[PDB]
RNA sequence: CACCAUGUUCAA
RNA sequence: GCGCGGAUAGCUCAGUCGGUAGAGCAGGGGAUUGAAAAUCCCCGUGUCCUUGGUUCGAUUCCGAGUCCGCGCACCA
RNA sequence: GAAAUUGGACGAUGUCCAGCCACUAGAGGAAGCAAAAGUCGUAACAAGGUUGCUGUAGGUGAACCUGCAGCAGGAUCAUU
RNA sequence: AACGAGAAAUCCACAGCCUGUGGGUUCAGGGGGGAGUACUGUCGCAAGGCUGAAACUUAAAGGAAUUGACGGAAUGGCACCA
RNA sequence: AUCCACUGCAGCGAAGGCGUUCUGCAAGUGCACGUCCGUCGAUCAAGAAUGAGAGUUCGGGGAGCAAAGAUGAUCAGACACCG
RNA sequence: AGCUUGACUGUGGUGUAUCGGACCACAGUGGCCUUGACGGGUAACGGAGAAUCAGGGUUCGAUUCCGGAGAGGGAGCCUGAGAGACGGCUACCACUACCAAGGUGGGCAGCAGGCACGCAAAUUGCCCCAUGCAAAGACAGUCUGUGAGGCAGCGACGAACAGUAGCAACCCCGUCGGCCUUGCCGAUGGGGCUUGGAAUGGACGCUAUCCAAAGACAGCCGUGAGUAUCAACCGGAGGGCAAGUCUGGUGCCAGCAGCUGCGGUAAUUCCAGCUCCGAGGGCGUAUACUAACAUUGCUGCUGUUAAAACACUUGUAGUCUGCCUAC
């Protein structure tokens, strides 16, 4: 009864389930960035619609108003550290550019498949849900994580793993013995 | 229609039908695995003049 | 027209309360006769006994016969005539037999073909309808 | 300006 | 309580009084229709209460006798 | 200092009475609606074969008919 | 007879100034039926007026306009299949 | 009983409605104006007064017309149109 | 549409912890009401809040926090600082349990659990380890209690993150680019089949870890997957609405179908087979409410003919009301 922990739901279902337009873009990014259903896709498009109206709503406003000060700082350091935008593109005005692409590469399994760790972007999700890969020296496991710029020059096999320096897995280990 | 429909012929067809058994079923895919299946089968086998063809296209038959 | 000026908060919502009684819907939600009157005292499923078999003749353009049972509720003991779903189906459904029925996808008005009959059965003997239908499970003894 | 009623069901 | 009527295919029913059988409804098959509906053909189907003498066979003769309706009637 | 005594209050509860509300049985009467191919007419739609309709009153198997007054939403935007 | 308005018919000293929506105010409507019915209240000699639902039923009813068809409607042509 | 023709893209009345002539009675709008008052106004649940025709009530009247009714036709019917 | 007769005020008392018609005695005739009194209804406990929400708003809120009320229905009390207490008492009512028939009892809307009622909701678990509370009480020698509370079990209510496979060789396929008249060759690249080297999670194990004690999680340099049988589904395929003029059966029958419609012997819609589409560890169905809905309109509807201007004036409450007054 008394148990106050929250939850809340990431995505939001689309009116017009059967659009040919979302429909077949959703399937193109999906099929892109290696994605198991529609809901991988749906929670980026709503962080991204809560960043968007965020900037919206802060845009209508001036510059020096302390909430443009605190709320749009907050959201370039935020886009900035998450490598949604550069130094250069570190206004609300291109935080409005933002586009789920911008997110789905910040995707965890895209970097390992772009750092060359993974032969295709499938091949990576199955070795981040193998758990093959550190971020930095943390073992992670959800292709899902949204690497930050700093935490993306550390991306690197698990010493526990057998690719890099591990002990050999169950097919090599009865192999060899 | 000498006889029209009556409570003594529920289930008429469903009794009927002559009961062709399903096939062998190879697994389905599913999630990502079907995912990329209809990425492919759609987006890069393309012939690019008549744009995506309809999936389910099936051969001619006495209709035509 | 309606009043404007600046001291009409009244006559504008006394207005509006009276008049919100022509919508049909919100009649209907407030109007306390629908949770007397239906045989679902505003709710979605109820369970009933199976009195009779009921053949209905489909109203034009067609020309079928519905096959229907009416079932008496044990709740209210009201007498309805709900609908048996699927091709068969009314072979597992005989006298006696306890059957929950619900109402057709109208909230309380009948669908297609069927004249008056709004309700349908989804179980009988405590097994789904259409796991009957679909081979799923078998009837009790 | 005698009187001149009717046309089974769905389908087109 | 005294006394009167008839049961004939699955149902409604006219039956040569004392020579042994029939219609609609009811199902199927065909004709018609684009499919029906109405229609027309063809095919089903009966110890006629339970019985006694049984005219030749008792369905039709009489009497007992289920089932269901009805009139007659006591007075001062 | 107990039981017992007298008695004011609070007041359960029973019975009666009254009002009100809710649910419900009912012979019979009368409506509404629904359901392919039942009967009788043809009232309406054309000037629908008596133009149509409104209000009211009477009559009638049923539609409806007739009177009075009105209307055109008429079949006339029109004749010293 | 313009602009404007309107679904159009049409309106035009308005049915204009209306999504570029606010001068003021009253009454009424919320799909079609059931139904202007039932019950109740009130007025009346009565007939009845005013007031006024619901259960239930149904996917259209409806409005303007168009093209054809039809007319025991009009006008004008015509045919020995009149 | 009713006021033909005149009688109309005429008038009046809040609407219903109002048509021969003379006349009694009170009234309204519009117009004219260096008249008066000085915001006294607009719209209005409740309330009130008028309200065609039909209908009812009490007392008369009754020509014409006319529900009901009678009645002759028409009709398959025709207590309908028509007389 | 009228309501009220302790009803409304006053004076003097009573009572209370205290003000007070709270009660009483005596005086008066007040008090509320179309700005809706009084009455009736509860899809009425209230609020914080929840769901939507451009804006304005609509609907809900038994339920964890706060407030109220109750403890089977009433009522009366004692004790106490505090109760009109109910895991206190007393009585009546309604049910009810034990009996040796004289008597004694009862109160789960606390926690488990059972019967009913229903469309509809869990274990007769362990423990005070944490959070607190109480007490004559820090802890230990020497067990404070705690169905508050915690932890477990059941739990597709509802949420979040992952898996149900990946890489490459063989054989049949397409686009590009060459040679070349088209045809042939190579290169990414995609389908089905065989073969490889790997990889990993479920599942089991550990008294390692976790735990009040266990169980699970995390960890494992512990085993160990090929039809990776350790085998995804729920709805659909005329339109709205993504996806078959496929094959067999049916023949206005069976049935489908939210609506339109499909079915009458060539069914794109039924029953199936194959194929395909959609969401996906979920999907469908029913019901309620929200949005759609400017189809309740304050923003912001409509009223000649679609629904809807009162027959017409008047007229009270209500609403709205001309111009002007300091460099």
């Amino acid at each position: 009864v008394r148990k106050y922990r929250n939850f809340s739901k990431v995505y939001s279902t689309p009116r017009r389930p059967f659009d040919k337009e979302r429909l077949d873009k959703e399937l193109k990014l999906c099929g892109e960035y290696g994605l198991r259903c529609k809901k991988e896709v749906w929670r980026v498009g709503a962080v991204l619609t809560k960043m968007r109206s965020a900037a919206r709503q802060l845009l209508t406003l001036e510059e020096g108003h302390l909430r443009r000060q605190i709320e749009g700082a907050a959201l370039l350091r935020r886009c900035q550290k998450y490598g949604l935008l550069d130094e250069s593109k570190l206004k609300l005005d291109y935080v409005l550019s933002l586009t789920v692409p911008d997110f789905l590469e910040r995707r965890l399994q895209t970097i390992v498949f772009k750092l060359g760790l993974a032969k295709s972007i499938h091949h990576a999700r199955v070795l981040i849900a193998q758990r093959h890969i550190r971020v930095g020296k943390q073992i992670c496991t959800s292709p899902s994580f949204l690497v930050r710029m700093d935490s993306e020059k550390h991306i690197d096999f698990a010493p526990q793993s057998p690719l890099g320096g591990g002990p050999p897995g169950r097919v090599k280990r009865k192999k060899l013995a | 229609g000498k006889v029209h429909g009556s409570l003594a012929r529920a289930g008429k067809v469903k009794g009927q039908t002559p009961k062709v058994p399903k096939q062998e079923k190879k697994k389905e895919a599913v999630g990502r695995a079907k995912k990329r299946l209809l990425y492919n089968k759609r987006f890069i086998s393309a012939p690019v003049g008549g744009k995506r063809a309809q999936p389910n296209k099936q051969p001619a038959g006495k209709l035509g | 027209g309606k009043p404007h000026g600046i001291r009409t908060a009244r006559k504008l919502r006394s207005h509006r309360r009276e008049q919100r009684w022509a919508d049909k819907d919100y009649n209907k939600r407030n109007l306390g006769t629908t949770l007397k009157c239906s045989p679902f005292g505003g709710t979605s499923h109820v369970k009933g006994i199976v009195l009779e078999k009921v053949g209905v003749e489909a109203k034009q353009p067609n020309s079928a016969i519905r096959k229907c049972v009416r079932v008496q509720l044990i709740k209210n003991g009201k007498k309805i005539c709900a609908f048996v779903p699927k091709d068969g189906c009314l072979n597992f459904i005989e006298e006696n037999d306890e059957v929950l029925v619900s109402g057709f996808g109208r909230s309380g008005h009948a669908v297609g073909d069927l004249p008056g009959i709004r309700f349908k059965v989804v179980k009988v003997s405590g097994v789904g309808l259409m796991a009957l239908f679909r081979e799923k499970k078998e009837k009790p003894r």
